[PDB]
């Protein structure tokens, strides 16, 4: 159901096995008993369950909002389009904190695939990691409890004066 | 991957059991302190073969079988880091348990 | 229940007829009874007990509260839920109190004392550095592939 | 974490030499192997402190149930100045306890040897404080004093428990258990050790001292410890010494302790918090 | 019922605790409950344990198994 | 070579001198304590052995102890000098040492973000 | 399996076992109602032996106050069938 | 000194009433009144191995293999070791070998 | 044989 | 299983827990001496550590004065 | 060790510390010194999942010991020979440590000399 | 336990607790037993030799010294049998040894389950029943009109009687309830 384009996956390499002792392998044994006593009645389960499944089959779509005027555009006082804005803006914050899981899954996936190679291999996980954690501190960092779009909008403010006054020299 | 994650899991659903079966209201039919120590025996058992697997070809795990809950930019899940620490001491562990409750059936008699 | 003013407690006694009706209220001998000085800390004609704890209570006798070592109606010290004996001990010990201190606090001063000297005077082996390679392991513990490390060099001995 | 380690190895393994619980013995033995440990993972070796994890479960798993069925069969009694001849009316628990005995110290090629040597090496050849080397050298030295005490108060010397024999340790329940964790204290370090994947590199161009010293100072504690016991065999009232008291007497931490901080907080409590 | 044994054969000779009743009566004492004391030092406690009977127990067996595996070992290659 | 008796170490009831040089006063005190346990004992005896009891037997010891630790402080407080010097070292000398230091350390990290030395790297869970 | 239960009988002839034991104490003129001082002629310090040999046999500890109250190996069994339950 | 008369009677009346309610204290024969095993190896721990293992086991494959890896990060596993000389079964490429390993003193 | 009542309280409720 | 107490004599042992007991620690020293035989490194190990002052000055690459 | 009551107790001059060693150029003493060698390179380490602690000279001998274990995992007492070759590398590096600190410490003592002789 | 301590304790009953309590040191001192024998012996004649004193005073004196004596020379731990107070298996039981009460409480059906026992027990409610009210009389009548009293209680004087406060000393749980 997943794909890699948002969860990548570097394809497996796994080595041929070479067996130099001639003593049989209990993992391979067990592992074929394994399949064969409890993989096919499961499989077999489930491929009943599927069927069942495409004989009641429905469907579901994913809900998506049209754009509202921003709060920038939006007069203060007049608390329609003030609601409007702010929920709008609640709504892509909680969609930037399940950007902000997806991101940390993806580290946490490159520190477990690469095991002791982690601190050369991990760079570029790392790294989008750092940049994004860097912009979500810049939009969303010393909100408050009462985080909303005026809140958010005063502090991107006060950062573009900042960045403006120091920007000059 | 997927005998791994089953064993490992299934060490977990059998030592599970007997606390079910405790409060299931059977105790007084069965030997429970007997059914118990087979309980650990056989979750020894399958604590050995990830034991042997990862004897064998080094693999480390991750499973991440329950997602808890999701908590803005942070989500706590119930996961396993299945390290070689973890299964070793997994099959110490029950090995160990299984002799203490044999002994403890021995010892706590007229109890 | 059937329990008055009068045989609840009261205030700090001043005439002696006063302390004798607080020992018999409390199921004291009068120069037994013993009150806390009247410094106004809320404690009045309440005895004060002596400073033991359950622990020295006779514990081969049948106390009418087993656990706490009482028996019934005996007046009960203001301080006995500290001195029950899951709680403070005040018990006499084989060695006094001062040398017990004294040999705690100069086993652990000697302690720090002598891990500092060991500390200022390590233990080694006539070794070298331990020889890593490709400039100390650059690019395994992460330095950046861009820019070009400093070139660590070993040589043969 | 070395600092600390070694102070507690050498403190725990103080109280454990002048104990008369068999079961506070072993638990003082449990605490100075903890401090092994702790010492192991001062140094850079945490798989070495894994290893002996597992190795030091064994033992005292083994120790233990070995104890308890000593106590068992004795009636619920508890202290080594009422047991003895355990060698010949148990043989089954004696010859367990002297395997568990034996390995705890650190018998070469059996399950301690692939851990505790190791973890000797490495303190004697890695840049460490002086002071925590030597404190765990003496320790270890302790061990084997402690281990020759229950070996010979508790499997030696004549028969000192109550006259009512009520030992049977004739039953299968009892038995297997020990036979099982026998098996592990004898094999379960060396197949262990041979299957761990290699890492944290030990050093082993070492001069002779310092190869065989856990050896050495484990057969140095051993005599020593058998002398001292012959001495106390001996027919001789000695005055009692501060060094002994401390280490009968837990070492003050737990009666100057126990009873400072529990008296000063509900004192602070009742006193100044609920009453004021 | 349990049938205790004659007390009567409760003998003090032979025994530390007849070296202990030597030393009391060389200053003059006696020692009353030695014979009580006496069922320890005698029968099959009577004897001596020492430290290496107890480390080298079962050492006879071990090396016979020992030079027996060593044999087959010898004769496989 | 003398046991020193603490408050949490005390003297024993052996090694006390009060009961060697005795007294017929001091065994006069022995006996009549003796008498009011005795008769506290029966009372208590009698009471716990009655049959036709069919609750449990109220304790005016404990009932007092409850009374004088709960509800007679106030009725028997009175401000004095010192319970007032306590009383306001007490109530307010943490608070002010720990306003003093959560404003230090306050200002401290306030000042090291707005000149930006201090560093949140992954810090967005605040 | 472990623990036989005690009885009168065998309380009554451990008694008199370490009775006879003692060496003071001569195995003729001793019975289960023989008084320590009346008819065995025995002190103070002689009967804390006694009450203390009964004491590291049956394993267990008689209080200060009981054990000078016991007096005769009849009263010592007695004791001990108490304690430990012993009705038969 | 021993024990007075009164209390002397009042322990031995004592005593007797403790050994006739201890007596009292037995239970009769008939309380309390309530209202295939072939060998060890093939029933009592075969039996234990298709029921309370079998099914168990079912269930934890089925969850994992239908539960687990149809989500993208939940069972994430280490690289494999890869030597020199050994082939890859998934990509079919081998791996060249190692140098020619000047030191054989040993 | 030789068993005894065993005193426990009410766990029927 | 259950066995008649002793007063005051040794208690009659059983075959199979002094056997038992026999081979527990016959199979540990025949471990411990199969292992010394087999691989003897627990005592000096087998690499022969050397003697820092028998080294020479021209190996070791001092100048020389 | 007798080096560390050489450096405690008589002079800490010409005994060294283990930190700044060498404290020497490595062309002092030496007219062409080689450069250290190894047989195996990143990219093998990488795919045999070495620690960063045990990527030393030595990582080819402890490569052929992991792949005979992989290999010959059931029976696992199988190849003690290249167990102890890697070992002997191990001894070989620290016999080389060992020459550094002496190298180093004669050093020491000829920077003295002729220092007394100044 | 079973008899209450007086008021004081004589000189003679404090120089038998101090002869025992430093004969139970010296073993746990002395550990094995002839050695144990033989130094238990020597105190003996310590004791005997400090036995015949008749001026008290130098008596008490005495007594003082040797417990003091007794004290710096005590054992840190000294030997504690496992049912005595400070040892091992000391009120292990009281979690299982329940009153007799709550088999007034109990379920008719879990009565029924012990019909015997349970018939016996009200025979035995019935006496308690029959004998509370003669020795209530007994104890009111030998009350002394004097202050002074002991802890200790009169017997049953009579044929057909109970000893005053029998219930809680007949009816105590057993040390081994199971
Ligand atoms: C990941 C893991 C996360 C959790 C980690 C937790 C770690 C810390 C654990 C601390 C445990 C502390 C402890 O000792 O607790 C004892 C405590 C019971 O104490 P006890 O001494 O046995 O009490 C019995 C009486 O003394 C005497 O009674 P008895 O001896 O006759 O016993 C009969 C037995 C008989 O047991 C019962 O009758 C069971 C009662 C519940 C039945 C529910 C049926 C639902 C059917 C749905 C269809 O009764 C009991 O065992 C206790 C009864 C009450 C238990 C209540 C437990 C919660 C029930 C929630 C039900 C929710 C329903 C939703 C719909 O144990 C529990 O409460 C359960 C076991 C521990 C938790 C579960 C196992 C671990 C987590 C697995 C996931
Ligand atoms: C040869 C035979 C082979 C047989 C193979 C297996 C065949 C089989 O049974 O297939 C499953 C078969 C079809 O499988 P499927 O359609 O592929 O599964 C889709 C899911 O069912 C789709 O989900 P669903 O919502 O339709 O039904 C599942 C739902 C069912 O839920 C309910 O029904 C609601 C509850 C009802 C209660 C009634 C009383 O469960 C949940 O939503 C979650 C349950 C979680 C239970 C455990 C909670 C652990 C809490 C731990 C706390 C501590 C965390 C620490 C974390 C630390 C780290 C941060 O039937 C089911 O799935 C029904 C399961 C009924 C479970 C009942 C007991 C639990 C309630
Ligand atoms: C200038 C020339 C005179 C200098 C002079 O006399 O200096 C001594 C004079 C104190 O007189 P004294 O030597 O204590 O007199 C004792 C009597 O001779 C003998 O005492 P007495 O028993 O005859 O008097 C009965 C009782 C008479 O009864 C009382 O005094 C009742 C208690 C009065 C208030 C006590 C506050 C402290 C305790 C707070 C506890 C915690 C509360 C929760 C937190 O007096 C006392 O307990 C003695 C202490 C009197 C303190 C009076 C303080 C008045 C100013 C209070 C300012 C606000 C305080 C904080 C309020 C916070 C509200 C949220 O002033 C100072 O020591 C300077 C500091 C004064 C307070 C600021
Ligand atoms: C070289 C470097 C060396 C460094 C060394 C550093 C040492 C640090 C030590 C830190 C801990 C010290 C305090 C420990 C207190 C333990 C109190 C305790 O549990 O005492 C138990 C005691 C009774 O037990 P006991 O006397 O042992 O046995 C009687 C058996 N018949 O009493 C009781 O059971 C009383 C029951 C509890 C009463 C309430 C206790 C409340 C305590 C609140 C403490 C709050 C502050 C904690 C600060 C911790 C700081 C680490
Ligand atoms: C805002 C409210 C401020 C309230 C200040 C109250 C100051 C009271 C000063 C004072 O009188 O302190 C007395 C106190 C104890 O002295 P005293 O009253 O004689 O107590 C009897 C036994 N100590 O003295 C002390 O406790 C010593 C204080 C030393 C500093
Ligand atoms: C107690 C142990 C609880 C372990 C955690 C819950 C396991 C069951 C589970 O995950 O059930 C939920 C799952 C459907 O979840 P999903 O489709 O992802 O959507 C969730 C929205 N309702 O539902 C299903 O997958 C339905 C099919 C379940 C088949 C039976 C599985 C039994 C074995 C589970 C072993 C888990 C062991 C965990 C041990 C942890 C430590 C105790
Ligand atoms: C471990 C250290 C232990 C140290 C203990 C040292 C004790 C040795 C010194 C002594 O025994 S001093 C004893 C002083 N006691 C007396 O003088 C009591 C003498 N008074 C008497 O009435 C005595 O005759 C008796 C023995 C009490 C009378 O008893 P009868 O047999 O009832």
């Amino acid at each position: 159901s997943w794909d890699k384009d948002v969860y990548p996956e570097p394809p497996s390499r796994t080595p041929a096995p070479s067996p130099q002792t001639s003593l049989p392998n209990p993992i391979t044994y067990l592992t074929k008993a394994y399949d064969l006593v409890v993989d096919w009645p499961v499989t077999l389960v489930r491929e009943f369950i599927e069927r069942q499944h495409a004989k009641n089959r429905t469907y579901y779509y994913h809900r998506q909002y049209r754009r509202v005027p921003d709060i920038t555009e939006c007069k203060e006082g007049d608390v329609l389009c003030i609601y409007e804005a702010e929920m709008q803006w609640r709504r892509d914050f909680k969609v930037d904190q399940e950007i902000m899981n997806i991101i940390q899954e993806r580290l946490k996936a490159c520190q477990q695939r690469e095991g002791e190679n982690y601190q050369q291999n991990c760079a570029k996980e790392l790294e989008q990691f750092t940049k994004v954690t860097k912009a979500y501190q810049d939009r969303y960092l010393d909100l408050g409890a009462y985080y909303s779009a005026r809140k958010c909008l005063a502090k991107q403010k006060q950062r573009m004066l900042e960045e403006r006054k120091a920007a000059r020299q | 991957m997927n005998i791994f994650t089953t064993s490992i899991l299934l060490i977990f659903i059998l030592l599970l059991s007997p606390i079910l079966i405790s409060m299931s209201n059977l105790i007084k039919h069965i030997n429970f302190p007997l059914y118990t120590t087979t309980s650990i025996k056989f979750s020894f058992i399958i604590s050995l073969l990830p034991l042997l697997m990862f004897f064998h070809n080094n693999m480390e795990y991750m499973i991440t079988t329950w997602h808890w809950v999701t908590m803005n930019s942070m989500e706590l899940k119930m996961s396993f880091k299945t390290d070689f620490f973890s299964i070793l001491f997994t099959s110490v562990a029950l090995f160990v348990t299984w002799s203490i409750m044999q002994f403890s059936s021995w010892y706590m008699h007229s109890d | 229940f059937h329990m008055t003013k009068d045989m609840l407690p009261g205030s700090y006694p001043r005439t002696p007829e006063e302390r004798a009706a607080a020992a018999k209220k409390y199921n004291m001998r009068v120069e037994d009874y013993e009150p806390y000085p009247d410094d106004g800390m809320g404690y009045g004609d309440y005895p004060m007990l002596p400073n033991r704890s359950q622990h020295e209570r006779d514990p081969w006798y049948q106390w009418d509260h087993s656990e706490l070592r009482m028996n019934w109606g005996e007046p009960i010290h203001w301080d006995l839920d500290m001195y029950i004996r899951n709680r403070v001990d005040t018990s006499p010990t084989p060695v006094s109190w001062d040398v017990m201190c004294k040999h705690l606090f100069g086993f652990v001063a000697f302690m720090v004392f002598m891990f500092w000297v060991g500390h200022v005077f390590p233990s080694y082996q006539p070794v070298g550095p331990k020889q890593y390679p490709y400039n100390n392991l650059y690019l395994e513990r992460g330095g950046d592939p861009t820019k070009e490390p400093e070139p660590v060099v070993h040589y043969d001995i | 974490m070395l600092c600390l380690g070694a102070l507690t190895t050498l403190f725990t393994a103080i109280c454990a030499l002048t104990q008369n619980d068999i079961k506070k013995i072993i638990a003082f033995s449990t605490s100075s192997q903890l401090g092994l440990m702790m010492v192991t993972l001062g140094m850079n070796q945490p798989h070495l402190a894994f290893l002996h994890i597992c190795t030091h479960a064994f033992f005292k798993a083994m120790l233990f149930m070995c104890s308890g069925s000593i106590i068992h069969s004795l009636a619920d009694e508890q202290d080594i100045r009422k047991m003895g001849n355990i060698t010949k009316i148990m043989p089954f628990t004696s010859s367990c306890l002297v395997i568990g005995s034996l390995a705890l110290t650190g018998m070469p090629f059996l399950t301690g040897f692939y851990s505790k040597d190791l973890i000797i090496e490495a303190i004697n050849t890695c840049n460490t404080n002086a002071w925590a080397l030597l404190i765990t050298l003496i320790a270890t030295s302790m061990t084997a004093m402690y281990s020759m005490r229950i070996i010979y108060f508790v499997t030696m010397t004549k028969p000192r428990f109550p006259p009512l024999i009520s030992i049977n340790e004739n039953d299968p329940d009892l038995m297997n258990p020990i036979k099982r964790l026998a098996f592990g204290s004898i094999f379960a370090g060396f197949v262990i050790s041979y299957n761990i994947p290699p890492t944290s590199i030990p050093v082993l161009t070492m001069p002779w001292f310092l190869k065989t010293t856990a050896l050495i100072i484990s057969v140095l504690g051993f005599l020593i410890a058998l002398e001292l016991n012959n001495l106390t065999m001996k027919l001789s009232m000695n005055k009692a010494n501060p060094y002994s008291s401390f280490s009968t007497l837990l070492g003050f931490f737990p009666s100057i302790i126990h009873r400072i901080t529990p008296m000063k907080s509900l004192n602070l409590s009742l006193k100044t918090s609920l009453t004021l | 019922k349990m049938e205790l044994p004659d007390y009567r054969q409760w003998k003090i000779e032979g025994t530390p605790l007849e070296t202990v009743q030597k030393k009391l009566a060389a200053r003059g004492l006696r020692d009353p409950w030695a014979r009580n004391e006496a069922w320890r030092y005698m029968g099959g406690f009577a004897g001596n344990i020492t430290f290496p009977s107890v480390i080298l127990k079962g050492f006879k067996w071990g090396f016979a198994a020992f030079v027996v595996a060593l044999g087959a070992e010898y004769f496989l290659d | 070579s003398k046991y020193k008796p603490a408050p949490l170490a005390t003297l024993p009831s052996t090694l006390d001198p009060a009961e060697y040089d005795v007294s017929p006063e001091t065994r006069r005190a022995q006996v009549e304590r003796l008498s009011i346990r005795a008769r506290l004992k029966r009372e208590y005896l009698l009471q716990y052995n009655d049959p036709k009891r069919v609750s449990h037997i109220e304790d005016p010891a404990l009932i007092r102890w409850t009374y004088a630790r709960s509800a007679n402080i106030y009725p028997n407080f009175r401000p004095t000098p010192k319970n007032s010097l306590l009383g306001a070292v007490a109530g307010f000398g943490p608070l002010i040492f720990w306003y003093y230091v959560f404003k230090t350390d306050r200002d401290r990290k306030e000042r090291l973000i707005q000149e930006g030395k201090l560093d949140r790297k992954f810090n967005i869970s605040y | 399996s472990d623990a036989p239960p005690l009885t009168l009988d065998g309380i009554k002839d451990r008694v008199l076992y370490v009775l006879k034991l003692y060496d003071k104490i001569d195995p003729e003129k001793l019975s289960v109602n023989s008084h320590f001082m009346k008819d065995l002629g025995l002190d103070s310090l002689d009967q804390v032996e006694i009450i203390m040999a009964m004491e590291d046999e049956f394993g267990f500890e008689i209080p200060d106050i009981d054990a000078e109250k016991l007096m005769c190996p009849q009263e010592i069994v007695d004791y001990i069938a108490d304690k430990k339950d012993v009705y038969e | 000194s021993g024990y007075t008369p009164d209390e002397k009677l009042r322990l031995q009346q004592l005593r007797e009433l403790r050994r006739r309610w201890l007596k009292d204290q037995e239970l009769s024969p008939r309380e309390p009144v309530l209202p295939k095993n072939m060998v060890f190896k093939a029933y009592r721990s075969s039996l234990f191995a298709v029921s309370h293992v079998l099914i168990p086991m079912w269930f934890v494959h089925y969850y994992v293999k239908y539960h687990m890896a149809t989500k993208p990060y939940t069972i994430v596993s280490s690289k494999p070791r890869i030597f020199p000389g050994d082939t890859i079964l998934e990509t079919g490429e081998v791996i060249p070998p190692m140098r020619d390993f000047p030191d054989q003193h040993h | 044989g030789k068993r005894l009542f065993v005193v426990k309280p009410s766990l029927y409720y | 299983v259950h066995i008649q107490p002793r007063y005051r004599e040794f208690p009659q042992l059983t075959r199979s827990q002094v056997i038992q007991g026999e081979f527990l620690s016959s199979l540990m020293w025949f471990w411990i001496l199969w292992r010394f035989w087999h691989d003897s490194d627990a005592v000096l190990g087998h690499f022969s550590y050397p003697d820092p002052s028998q080294w020479t000055d021209e190996e070791l690459g001092i100048p020389p004065d | 060790g007798a080096h560390l009551t050489r450096r405690y107790l008589w002079d800490a001059s010409v005994e060294p510390d283990p930190e700044k060693i060498p404290s020497f150029p490595p062309d002092l003493g030496f007219p062409e010194r080689k450069e250290r060698v190894m047989v195996a390179t990143q990219q093998e380490m990488m795919d045999a999942q070495l620690t960063l602690q045990q990527r030393d000279y030595c990582a080819h001998y402890l490569i052929r010991l992991l792949k005979c274990k992989r290999d010959s995992f059931p029976n696992f007492l199988a190849c003690k020979h290249e167990q102890h070759d890697w070992d002997y590398c191990e001894h070989l590096d620290y016999v080389k440590r060992m020459k550094e600190f002496e190298r180093e410490r004669r050093l020491l003592q000829r920077k003295k000399r002729r220092a007394l002789k100044e | 336990a079973f008899c209450a301590p007086p008021a004081y304790l004589t000189h003679q009953q404090k120089v038998l607790r101090l002869y025992k309590r430093a004969l139970r040191h010296l073993e746990s001192w002395c550990i094995h037993r002839d050695k144990y024998r033989y130094f238990a012996c020597l105190m003996r004649a310590r004791f005997e030799e400090h036995k015949n004193e008749k001026d008290m005073m130098r008596a008490t004196q005495l007594l003082r010294e040797a417990e003091e004596e007794f004290w710096q020379n005590q054992h840190p731990q000294p030997y504690i049998f496992p049912d005595s107070p400070g040892g091992t298996s000391f009120e292990r039981y009281e979690c299982y040894k329940v009153p007799e009460w709550c088999l007034d409480y109990w379920h008719p059906s879990e009565k029924a389950m012990y019909p015997d026992y349970f018939s016996k027990r009200e025979q035995w409610k019935k006496l308690r029943m029959e004998s509370w009210d003669r020795e209530v009389k007994q104890l009111q009548e030998e009350t002394s009109p004097d202050g002074i009293m002991t802890e200790a209680l009169p017997p049953a004087r009579r044929e057909g009687d109970l000893p005053p406060l029998w219930w809680h000393i007949v009816t105590r749980p057993r040390e081994r309830p199971t």
